[PDB]
């Protein structure tokens, strides 16, 4: 899992050498902003089903089709609406991860490889997740550095669905 | 391979889970426990020739058997095979030191490593003497009080000692 | 030439990937460190040419064959003698640039490869720059984490060595 | 590749030197000023997807010739290749940001890419055109006052808009 | 590009041999169905405009939205609702380019390659091309085997954004 | 790989034997019976992706643990390697049909197909689940007879399900 | 075996696809050739014995010598006479599985594969079978479009000789 | 590569049209004259190792320069070399007549040829010779009015001429 | 590999020791023996064609089922299979006599033969018939005693059939 | 070209190293050999017109036939005896080559590679030169060392057909 | 590769002709002096490290600016370059005397040695200095009369000479 | 093991061929040498421990701190002394084996694979054994060709060690 100290294990496994200060630096590097990544995961875990709640109505609220339309890949039944308050608790438990672990592995492992086929074989539309994810950055109540790391991955996010 | 961080994300994950307050502060301590991981780590790599050097002439020196014509530590070739195994396993075990989690060593170094030696002819028992060698030295380099800002190291070195038992045992 | 900064690239780019913050704070790291280093980098220039000066004594007095010893090898001449403060201060330039680039890849590209080939072809003892080295350690005059930098690229030297 | 503090060492190790002071103090600042390097990168980083489709929305509606049948960026195969030329553009450029060196952006990317695209029969005048607008929607990113504690990026912001420049001139 | 002809040669010269019976007998049995091809891409061709028209209309009466919502990806514009029009056209285009030359090549190589990676940058959902086309297959008019020809490739380009 | 014609001489050749009038007869029989066999693999084909969806859909609604965090179905990897095993079968399925012969489909698919779901922990049973709603979908699509000249393909469809049986079978 | 059902087959796996109308077209020419092809292989196979006797007369009679000469490769002995017979049959046999098969798979895999070097090592002339071969060819009977797929794979045969 | 059919499709996409009456009549035309090519086809390909033997020995009876000690087909590999080269020309001469296009041949066999031939010291000149002498060859053969059904073959004769031409205008 | 030289130091090295004047002997006596040795490679080598057609006649006239429709060395391609195993079998017994050593026989051809045989369903037993009749062949043709300068090569002739001997029990 | 000298170079080469002991004293085997080598050569150049002449009506009475069947391929034409006579001039002139240069790099160069082809496209028995070599063998009265390294290439060349 | 045997059966070959008397005895009088030519590359590969480094020693000692910081052969990286090509230099010498021909020092090292030496702005006159010392040093060991049986190889001195200046000029 | 014999298997078997003279001469070179190789391997053997007891003296001699520095690595006790006296007998019995079996083979796989690695990490010197091995060459009163190869493989060891 992509972390930056299975990166810099890696390197140097790589190059068959033991770790020098290059590598240790940038584990120093992690264990300093993880104070402001477990801050931002913290909250976020905090206020998980009030955001959760609120993502996926800012999503029907910009998309009111899926509230309506027939079809199992929309959100006009009461499993749709199941499916889909899951989804968006998916997104917003791998950004807790991904603060916990200081790097994109959690998701790069669990959500984003085979996410295009997924979407492409369910009928599921990108922009829905990148609207629930830019409520949750807009609404996450954090400031400073904790905001910053938060961002980061929500961002990441977002990117990996456009 | 996982570090301590990614195997507990790696637990929840499995559970559908966000982490607990328990779990985030467990973390939050192994964050502020880094520098004397640092240091460990340090010291070990910045010490590792004379580690695997000492610990091979005391393995020699205590089991001649092994460097007498015949014996598997016989020629240059095997020499330099031994010497490197001796550097490998110590690597393997630094990296499991900085992850907080012994899967890179179990994964990448230790696993089929027993078959390895059978196959070969290599006495497993011997290296795990080889190991507790290093074990001991590599301890005594990293909580070496001089030099340092005083402080306690000794769960550190419990897990440490662990390592280094894991890769005997999985050799012996 | 193997930074924390260009390691950081050469991950995201064998990836085909933007960097992520997972690289972001290695650099960070870098630059933290960077203090200590440049510290450690200041200290050792300022006091090159007493080091190198005494390296090179705590050589011959530990060995002191090379003094004496006829043969272009050895410092038993004034041309062997420069050679051999040429060469401690080579390994002391090394150091102070690896602190400046916060990694080992200025010693490895223009020290460390090809050492073993001219240390045998030339005839010139490894143990011999060990002696130089370790003197360097004990007596640079640094403390605190600026002293843990300097020494950790004195001891890479030492384990190249070794 | 070479960062700026391995670009000093190269440029001192040829003339056989120690650093000086004053190289010393230039290394120094660079760190100082090194948060606001980061948020660069990570502001651009993060708005990739948007930076790259409306630089290219906009291309193509300035330039219709490109997506008219028979033009370079007609069939969805050349759309695919010249939005991927565009995310590579950016991506080295975001390289060369935090290298604080257009080493990395040169090298890898910018070096052949000229003849690469005569070859193709592929426009590096269009070419150019897009990296622009990518430049200039960056720096309003990166540069934006918005959410960020307040100080003076104009000097990176110069260096910043010299990579795209560089970019763009490589392939015009 | 792929057609039976292509295919039949590539395999003999793949072999480093001269064409056998075995791909002569895949050659005819092109000239043979080319007969039902050729009366599905003239049909068409010949009501292009009217299939266009109409399958555009489908895809906004499924979805509404596509005719209202901001943004331009949207038909909602005139310059959008252009784009629809032609982006429709290309489909129908590559199915008679398909049925003149016997196969999938001309729709794999001109709007299959890079199809998934457009939509996604492009922000446009495939179901809405997916509803362009089943309105065709619905409305060409067609019987028998050019009917099935038809239909085949029609059901290629579905299966490719499904 | 053989189809039905490469069959028949297999066996001949083995006997060292020209073929027989019945032998002949019952390959002339296949030839007239091919139309059909072109019309069942084209709307099985032409249909693929809705039946692959829709017995996937179907199976995680009747096997929800599939599809829970920690079951072989979670995460987007799993599930679309899931659909892709899904597609796969029904591809190799499709070919043995064309073929008139399983050879295909035992060599290039079903052969240690078991194996390779035990060593992952794939639940080889869900898996025939799949594979016989994917049956009765294509079954009901290549017999459908709306908008085909009218016959009877009864001993086509025994065959066809024969196919799926037996890819379910290698994997229960 | 090389058929053109198992080339299409073959086609479409290396390409990880399902097949698609090119390969469909290609089992329908087959099909449809089937015709002249079976056809030919019942009327071969009916006058079997008399076409391969007089094949092999008409190689006695072109090359004397393999009727006198002492040595075990020549048809100078009952057992030489037999050899030759056994083989010509195996030619026709072959011929006529390529005609049910349609394409040239069983005689590439029966009797081509190894041929050079049975020939050579066993000291067989291929200029003997070469005759028996036109011999077939010129007294098969056959007219018409069964005439030319017969001949197609004598004439693949010969070649493989020349 | 390009077969005649697949050339109008490009020609038509890279206008963006889709094909007139007159270039569907085109393409139903070649269709309709498709037996009179695959007999063409099966002629040449079923007589290809006479066709080249005739050929070459016809060429080295009338440039026995060619075959002195020192010349560019003395040796058995050079022989065995040129003998090869001619059955390539020959092979994929045959697809351009099955695919009614140049393409194949230009792109998979004569482009760079000359330049081949130059570095060795093969002498093209020589080689146009033998192409020609295949040329005569198989236009007699494919052309044979004996055992076929009677019909007008000039101008695909024409076309196949064609063929053999431009591969001799390649290496001359 | 080992020759018989090497053999001698191998064991030596093993246990520390110089060679004793015995050894010495020995290695001498081989040398002295040499052209021998030499001889018999020669002879039979120069033979090895003929030595394996007579063998595989012989075989396939004592053994007819090998070569009926069916049987293991029917068509061409599983002929000149056999045909090649023999010619293998036969070219590492000679690399055996050249060396005076069975470890390049043993290593590179017999080691794992009556595996490949199993799986392929070759039956060994008949192998080792074949390979009896090409000793016997190569013991004529090396110890005829026409057109060499007499003497008495008994002790390489048993030398040389205990070769084929471990080759025709390694297959049987 | 395979001589005893460029395989021990090309070993030595392989290796990236210097020649050793071991190669020369391949070498030394070569020069000592190259005695007798030398002595049949020089007696089958002197001797080069009556063994063609013999090696080639060796060959006519052998097969009869090839004096007067009709065809290219024989020698029944005053072309075709020349031809042949060329051809068996060429056999013994690459084993002079072979002797000459100390091992079989000359015949394999010139002669062996292409000889199956060559053999077949013009429908040459291989049995015609292998009866020349049997001929050439028998009669060049060599003896001692000079006849084995005289044998030694004529049966190489018998192998190589055979 | 060719050495001095094989270069005149090439040069018959290509002529058609058997050698002469002339040709014959030229060859014999290369066999007849190889105990020579032996002693030469023994003697010269005997002493291999000491002539690559004491020419490396003074060659660096007259051209100080080579191994001055910003030199070519500054670094141990370029150093040991340096010290393999000229290593390099001297096998292939070595290799043509054995061979009695230039030809595997031309293809195997010489050519595009100049080439590269000028893309990575090696001093090829330096490198010639090299070759010459080298030169000097390996003909007084190969011709040092002292323990060795007395004889004139002033012949072979000069045509050693050559094989160096040959390379000499390749670089210069 | 390389020795004469096991190259000329080796390049025989890489080419899948039989062996040809080319290497049955190179056998030949190596039976004659034999004769000089044994007559120096039984000399070397018979005088051993005085070589090997004079050379441990020449190292001493030429050497001195050896005898009286500190350190396991150096023979200033009686173990270093033991241990030095094995490896000189170390080298002498890897020269006997080398002129036993023709060439390098016993001292590139017993001895010097690995060399470079063993002096490094223990710190020996590798001029330590190039002064034994001279020594032994000065002294080991072999005279005429069975000089010439002891000397190659004592050379040979010298290079290995430069
Ligand atoms: C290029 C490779 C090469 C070969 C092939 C070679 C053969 C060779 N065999 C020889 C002798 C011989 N060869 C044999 C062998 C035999 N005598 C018999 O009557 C047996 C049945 C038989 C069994 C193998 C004997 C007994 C001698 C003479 C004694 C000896 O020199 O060992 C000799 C010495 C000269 C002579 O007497 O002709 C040579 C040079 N030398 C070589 O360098």
């Amino acid at each position: 899992m992509k972390t930056p100290i299975t990166e810099a294990i890696a390197a140097a496994d790589t190059q068959g050498r033991f770790l020098s200060n290059t590598e240790l630096q940038a584990v120093d590097g992690r264990f300093k902003r993880a104070v402001a990544s477990m801050e931002a995961a913290r909250a976020l875990t905090n206020n998980a089903q009030s955001l959760i709640d609120g993502a996926a109505q800012a999503v029907y609220q910009k998309f009111p089709y899926t509230t309506t339309m027939q079809g199992s890949q929309y959100a006009s039944t009461p499993e749709g609406k199941a499916k889909c308050a899951r989804d968006i608790g998916y997104y917003l438990r791998m950004v807790t991860y991904c603060l916990v672990a200081g790097g994109t592995g959690p998701m790069d492992e669990y959500l984003i490889a085979g996410l295009s086929e997924i979407n492409s074989t369910f009928d599921l539309s990108p922009s829905w997740y990148i609207e629930a994810l830019k409520y949750i950055k807009a609404n996450h109540g954090l400031t400073g550095q904790a905001a910053v790391e938060a961002n980061a991955y929500i961002d990441y996010a977002i990117n990996a669905l456009s | 391979m996982l570090d301590a961080f990614a195997k507990v994300v790696a637990q929840a994950d499995a559970r559908g889970e966000f982490l607990t307050n328990a779990q985030f502060d467990a973390l939050s301590n192994l964050v502020k426990e880094g520098n004397k991981r640092l240091d460990a780590v340090n010291r070990i790599t910045s010490n590792a020739s004379t580690i695997v050097a000492n610990a091979a002439r005391a393995l020699f020196a205590e089991q001649p058997q092994l460097i007498q014509p015949g014996g598997n530590a016989y020629t240059n070739r095997r020499m330099a095979a031994c010497l490197r195994d001796m550097e490998i396993i110590l690597r393997y075990v630094t990296y499991a030191i900085l992850a907080g989690d012994s899967s890179v060593l179990d994964d990448r170094c230790l696993n089929g490593l027993r078959e390895t030696y059978q196959a070969l002819g290599t006495p497993g028992s011997s290296v795990a003497v080889a190991i507790q060698k290093m074990k001991d030295a590599a301890i005594a380099i990293a909580n070496d009080p001089n030099g340092i800002t005083p402080g306690d190291c000794s769960a550190l070195m419990s897990e440490i000692a662990g390592y280094f038992d894991r890769a005997a045992a999985a050799v012996a």
